[PDB]
């Protein structure tokens, strides 16, 4: 049957004679086919919200219904190319109309049904075996960097009748068919997934392997596990957006999905500009990293409905890829917006309001899109261990963390890395408020570091308490100047203001920083805390003798060896090899040695 | 191609503030344009918010007043709003509704444009790389402003922001053109108007300007209009003719207001501090229009001008913009109470395209390194001066001496600046070397050995 | 008077651009009249009558 549009009013459109309809269910509406998803009854009537600019919509236009929910089409040709908030490629699209504006109401493929893709069937897949769900039964080279594997969807069984070849084939050609009871089933290399139904799993896995960032501040101090979750609040101009863009370059995952909603397009044109040029080496070979990474955009002008469907899209996708047997995580920008989208929508619907005139199941919501993170062992009997990691960032209002949003959040992620605007005014560019800032996966991790980096344990430890010391006297320093104070204060004020002016800084955008292997943070730390007891030690010895060494000697006497300590961050982790950089360190610890006795 | 009868109206069923609820249209369209008559000689227009059944809403863009309910007919287009548009819009000045007012004829239009405009599509938009020259020192220098990006002007009340802008558009260029000005106001005063006409005028370039007026004797609800119109004129100008169109707004802080009244009219959801809930979305909309496109030439650039109620930045209406925006050019009234012609405070002034538009081919190598460095100098000058206003002069020591007499000299030569000069970058970059002089070599932390042992004697 | 005399000829020299600029569109429009009237009194003949889409019977 067909529906009729009763009333209109910004993005949402009650509709009559809608007596089979049901929630969820996608619908058209509007001459052009605007898609859109229920969300009350009410007898006969219904309510649409639509992902399209509503405008030129007359009453008592049809409206078609359809059974299926939201969903999206997964198989190859997914990476290397741009989606929208639903699933729709732009640049198909852009190429299909040959103009600069996406047409109000363009509905093209998901996927190409044109391109062709080898193909090799399993070496174990016999005529009349059972792999019920789960089991890859064929391969595709879709990229030189990364190969598509295509297992059995799930919720599906039965005794195997036909095998395709190998070979090329193009979409929809029969690849598999499945018999079970009298019933038969083709099923070619593209299938589809409703998006708010979690996909099952065999069990969650603990986390056992750090996620690295290439930032020495986070790393070292605050650092994030494979497979976990966190957040990033902070006010604008604070380099949100430049963290992200550092992480999905330099991370050690295999596939990142970067779903960008309620942002500036130009952060889009960065990422399709910047990425194809970088290249990166696994395997001994050298490719481009967008084959590595499919990306999700929706920008801020777009219709207000389709951002909540992007954020969804985005994490099924994530998902779809993490049964696949990879490690991957993904960059969530500004889950603040899709708050903001959900306002909107209970605005229209003359809904009962809640803190900050937010929905009552914004924390609901929230909890459950974050709950999807995590190891897991998948289905099937060839065993994988995938993960899936959410590095989230939260943007509130007027700066504060007092509003629902963020503090929803807090309640859910595990890591959180504070942002303070004065650090980034200071152009102390990777502002991050290690005061504030703490992470809870310390505990399950120091077994990696004994088994490689043993001695960073007890040495970030004695920064930190550096840290919280400097921080301790600070306020005393500045209520009541200088000159009252023992030359141990002075010294650890002193040695953490280069530990600020050094270490924590960090400029990604000069060549020589972009990013920052572990073990370069390692040895600095080192070299900073042996440098520091040292000289403590000294002064401490010296303490009761005639003659107390003071600050002011230490400077005369290593002015130019702190100036080398400081211009120690010059190191390119190409264009100079590892030996020679670790030699560089230990020729400079031994100088240090060496000045230190002398006095 | 519309060949049917409009349809005329007398059922006027109610009315409450600014908006009239009709009943029995005969299938009504959203967003649908209404002209209606006052039981009067004059005649008004309006736009339909929603649609429910038979019945319809509309909101007047000049207010209402003595309307009947029994003598007012309302007519039916059948359109959404849109406007006519010609490249002979330049030279001629409209009030709100593009009514002229510089006593020429109607508009004769080479095409009709729909008001709303469209998305662009990310795919085909290039990112803007050049660097437009502008003759002020604490913009190039320490900032960048580039072809295609879309920086505010935050300033407050009282304080010299029009001449600035009368500066930037005068004498823009491009390091080593047109540059059509659209120029729309919104609820201005008079002295503003006259001010900014003026200075065109002795620019010469009035064959380039195109402009729309409202002050703030104009009806209230107009100016929710008013920017749309004149951006869709330039969109016009720099898409379908490939010009470089320069843009400048006076102030969305009354747009922003026109906004709230609106909605609170409509009792719909607040947020902070009495907005619309989603003023965030129609902020992206209007500051959205920027950036070049592929294939074409043409270059669209905003500078649009808002101001805080007071010194606060946490109000919503920066904060948004901010977030909106890819940086700002901050203005503070310390500054201007020490009488330095460009209040420029460049420490909060953040700029996010220094990136793509600096460095070897364009400028220098060293460009964004010296800023990074006055950067630091800065704010360690800010910070040993509050250390001074506690402690006394008596126990400072020479790096805060040396910090002073940086902070000093930096506002003194760099920032300080005539109305009518013109620097060149170079001589921007000639005088950050001679401020970077004053310190010891051994100081300047944030430039790499290799620049300064070619640069720094 | 050097400025006078400037003035007093560049009023002159663009009235006689202006006066060119006219007299050469009145000597385009003087040619094209009647396909146009033709266009539009066609198009004003024309009915195409119809119901609208949204009719329901």
């Amino acid at each position: 049957t067909f529906g009729y549009v009763h009333g209109v009013s910004g993005p949402v459109v009650t509709a009559c004679d809608m007596a089979g309809a049901a929630m969820y269910e996608l619908v058209r509406v509007g001459h052009s086919e605007l898609v859109g998803e229920i969300i009350r009854l009410e007898g006969d009537m219904a309510t649409i919200q639509v992902y399209e600019e509503t405008s030129g919509v007359s009453v008592g236009d049809p409206v078609l219904r359809t059974g299926k929910p939201l969903s999206v089409e997964l198989g190859p040709g997914i990476m290397g190319a741009i989606f929208d908030g639903i699933q729709r490629p732009l640049s198909d699209i852009s190429s299909q109309t040959q103009s600069i504006y996406i047409p109000r109401g363009v509905n093209v493929s998901a996927l190409s049904r044109d391109i062709k893709w080898e193909f090799i069937p399993s070496k174990n897949l016999r005529v009349g075996s059972h792999i019920t769900g789960g089991d890859i039964y064929g391969i595709v080279n879709e990229n030189s960097l990364i190969k598509h594997k295509i297992m059995l969807p799930p919720r599906n069984r039965g005794s195997v009748t036909y095998i395709a070849p190998p070979g090329n084939y193009d979409a929809s050609d029969v690849v598999l068919e499945l018999e079970f009871e009298g019933v038969k089933e083709k099923f070619s290399m593209v299938q589809v997934w409703p998006v708010r139904q979690v996909r099952p799993v065999t069990e969650k896995l603990p986390a056992n392997h750090p996620l690295l960032t290439g930032q020495r501040v986070l790393d070292a101090l605050f650092p994030c596990v494979q497979g976990g979750t966190t957040a990033i609040p902070g006010a604008f101009g604070c380099g949100k957006t430049v963290i992200s863009q550092s992480l999905s370059k330099y991370s050690n995952s295999d596939v990142i999905i970067y779903v960008g909603c309620g942002e500036r397009g130009n952060e889009m044109s960065e990422v399709l500009r910047d990425f194809p040029e970088l290249t990166m080496e696994v395997d001994g070979k050298v490719e481009s990293i967008m084959k590595r990474t499919a990306l999700v955009a929706n920008t801020s002008n777009m219709p207000v409905a389709a951002r909540e469907a992007s954020i969804y899209t985005g994490i099924t996708l994530s998902e779809y890829f993490r049964d696949m047997g990879y490690h991957v995580s993904m960059m969530a920008d500004s889950t603040s917006r899709w708050a903001e989208a959900l306002r909107e929508i209970s605005g229209r619907l003359a809904e009962m309001p809640a803190d900050s005139g937010y929905p009552a199941y914004l924390g609901a919501r929230l909890a459950s899109f974050y709950e999807r993170a995590g190891r897991v062992k998948c289905l099937g009997n060839p065993e994988r261990e995938g993960s899936v990691s959410i590095v989230g960032a939260v943007s509130p209002p007027g700066g504060d963390f007092s509003d629902p949003v963020t503090s929803a959040t807090l309640g859910i992620v595990q890591v959180f890395w504070g942002l303070d605007k004065k650090l980034a005014q200071r152009k102390h560019f990777p502002s991050v408020n290690w005061l504030i800032s703490y992470s809870k996966y310390m505990r399950a991790l120091d077994e990696y570091y004994d088994k490689h980096f043993t001695e960073f344990v007890p040495l970030r430890t004695k920064a930190k308490e550096i840290l919280q010391e400097e921080e301790d006297l600070a306020e005393i320093v500045q209520l009541v100047g200088k000159a009252s104070l023992a030359e141990t204060d002075k010294i650890t004020l002193e040695v953490a203001k280069l530990i600020k002016d050094d270490f924590l800084q960090q400029n990604g955008y000069t060549p020589y920083d972009r990013f920052c292997p572990f073990y370069k943070t390692v040895g600095m730390l080192s070299n900073m805390i042996s440098f520091y007891d040292m000289a403590r030690r000294a002064v401490e010895t010296t303490a009761q003798s005639d003659n107390k060494i003071t600050w002011s000697i230490i400077r005369e006497h290593m002015g130019e060896i702190l100036y080398k300590l400081s211009s120690m961050k010059f190191k390119d982790p190409v264009k100079d090899g590892e030996a020679k950089i670790k030699a560089d360190y230990a020729q400079l610890l031994e100088d240090m040695q060496n000045a230190f006795r002398s006095l | 191609y519309l060949s049917q009868p409009r349809l005329t109206y007398k059922t006027v069923s109610g009315v409450n503030g600014p908006l009239v609820i009709l009943d029995h249209v005969k299938f009504p369209r959203y967003a649908e344009i209404v002209h209606l008559t006052l039981p009067d000689g004059t005649k008004r227009s309006g736009q339909v918010l929603e649609v429910s059944g038979s019945k319809a809403v509309v909101q007047v863009f000049e207010g209402t007043s003595g309307i009947d309910a029994k003598k007012t007919s309302c007519e039916f287009t059948g359109d959404i709003l849109r406007t006519p548009v010609s490249e002979d819009m330049l030279g001629r000045v409209f009030n709100g509704s593009g009514k002229p007012i510089d006593r020429g004829p109607v508009v004769l239009a080479e095409d009709f444009l729909d008001i709303m405009g469209q998305p662009i599509n990310p795919q085909c938009r290039i990112y803007p790389e050049e660097m437009i020259q502008t003759g002020i020192s604490a913009i190039d220098g320490m900032n960048s402003i580039a072809r295609g990006q879309k920086i505010p002007i935050f300033s407050a009340a009282g304080l010299p922001h029009n001449e600035i802008a009368a500066q930037i558009c005068r004498q823009a260029g491009l390091v080593k053109e047109n540059f059509a000005i659209v120029f729309a106001a919104m609820g201005v005063n008079m002295e503003t108007a006259r001010f900014f006409k003026s200075d065109f005028e002795e620019n010469g370039s009035m064959d380039n300007v195109c402009l729309f007026l409202n002050l703030a004797n104009d009806p209230t609800i107009e100016r929710i209009i008013t920017p749309r119109l004149a951006l869709t004129t330039a969109e016009f100008l720099a898409y379908q003719c490939e010009k470089h169109v320069l843009v400048i707004l006076t102030d969305m802080s009354s747009y922003a207001e026109a906004l709230r009244e609106v909605s609170a009219a409509r009792e719909e959801v607040p947020g902070r501090r009495g907005f619309p809930g989603y003023m965030y979305t129609d902020l992206a909309t209007i500051y959205e229009r920027a950036g070049r496109v592929e294939g074409r030439n043409g270059s669209i650039t905003q500078i649009p001008i808002l101001t805080m109620p007071n010194d606060d930045i946490t109000h919503p209406i920066p904060d948004l913009t901010g977030y909106i925006t890819e940086g700002q050019i901050y203005v503070d009234r310390q500054l201007h109470n020490r009488q330095i012609y460009p209040p420029i405070n460049v420490l909060p002034s953040l700029s996010r395209l220094m990136k793509s538009a600096i460095g070897e081919g364009m400028t220098r190598k060293d460009h964004a390194d010296v800023s990074n460095q006055l950067y630091a100098c800065y704010a360690i000058g800010k910070d040993v001066q509050a250390m001074k206003a506690v402690v006394g002069e008596e126990a400072l020591t020479s790096d805060d001496l040396l910090y002073l007499e940086f902070l000093q000299k930096f506002e003194k030569n760099f920032i300080t600046q005539g109305p009518y000069e013109n620097r060149t970058v170079y001589e921007t970059l000639d005088i950050g070397w001679q401020l970077l002089r004053i310190f010891p070599k051994e100081m300047l932390k944030r430039i790499p050995q290799s620049t300064l042992s070619e640069f720094y004697p | 008077q050097a400025a006078m005399g400037s003035q007093g000829n560049l009023s002159a020299e663009v009235e006689q651009a202006t006066r060119r600029q006219v007299q050469g569109m009145q000597s385009s429009q003087q040619r094209n009249r009647e396909r146009v009237l033709a266009q539009l009194l066609g198009m004003v003949c024309e009915v195409r009558p119809q119901v609208h889409p949204n009719y329901r019977v």
